[PDB]
């Protein structure tokens, strides 16, 4: 599990 | 001598997205009212800069054919080009309350070693008189770079990279026609943003006594 913040701000809506 | 429609199509999206960012009012207040010291300096730049990549993550995903390139690509991207933009944006707002925020840069515990260059680059910026079109296209080119580590599928980036600097060039020649060294002045200023790449990592890596935020510790590796 890796850049996990990165990654809810960019799969987010 | 015009942009064609498609043209003013993508670039009507850069600057609609690019028109979008701000930094929170909660935030602008404190670089006014926090206390002045080497270390409330130092947390306040890191405030910004963690809201800054938020705005950027906002900001690249309304980027004309971003999301459709591979999702780990997107996020290779991004860890890239963030100190970059965040640069770029810093500029920007120097060249346009600002004396208090520089007494602040000044004085937050960070080497004259990365202060010197930084200040200098503002200095380049603002003698370029760079239009909103400009720091949107540019800011938009430094995070569509094909080269960056990590990526996997470098044709698609430069499928979209290139398109843009098309338009920037077009820009150039439509709004500075008796200065055609104008286009080269602001690749000048991509090549000095690649130098701030070393810098930061030796900020980061080179003053560990701190902790960050979670935004800043993943796309800096920290
Ligand atoms: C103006 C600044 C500085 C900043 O510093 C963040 C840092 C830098 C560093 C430095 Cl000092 C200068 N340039 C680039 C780097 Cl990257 N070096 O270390 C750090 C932190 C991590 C300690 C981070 C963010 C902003 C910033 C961004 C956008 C806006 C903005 C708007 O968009 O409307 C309005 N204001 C006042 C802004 C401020």
């Amino acid at each position: 599990k890796d850049h996990q913040l990165l990654r809810y701000l960019l799969d987010k809506d | 001598m015009e942009l064609t429609p498609d043209q003013q199509t993508l670039l009507h999206f850069i600057m609609d997205s690019y028109n979008k960012q701000r930094m929170p009012q909660e935030i602008t207040n404190k670089i006014l009212k926090e206390a002045f010291s080497a270390e409330e300096n130092f947390l306040i730049l890191t405030e910004m800069a963690t809201n800054h990549v938020q705005v950027l993550v906002e900001f690249t995903k309304k980027l004309p054919g971003f999301q459709t390139l591979d999702h780990e690509d997107q996020i290779a991207l991004l860890k890239g080009s963030a100190v970059e933009a965040m640069f770029l944006r810093s500029a920007e707002i120097f060249n346009k309350h600002s004396d208090l925020l520089e007494a602040r840069i000044r004085n937050s515990g960070i080497s004259d070693e990365y202060i010197t260059p930084m200040f200098s680059f503002y200095k380049s910026i603002g003698e370029l008189k760079m239009t909103q079109e400009e720091y949107a296209l540019l800011t938009a080119i430094v995070i569509l770079s094909p080269d960056r580590q990590y990526i996997k599928d470098r044709e698609a980036v430069e499928k979209l990279q290139e398109p843009l600097l098309d338009v920037l060039q077009k820009l150039c020649k439509i709004h500075q026609p008796e200065n055609p060294q104008h286009f080269a002045c602001l690749l000048g200023r991509l090549t000095e943003l690649r130098t701030f790449n070393h810098h930061h990592a030796e900020m980061l890596m080179s003053w560990r006594v701190h902790k960050f935020t979670p935004l800043l510790c993943e796309i800096w590796d920290v």
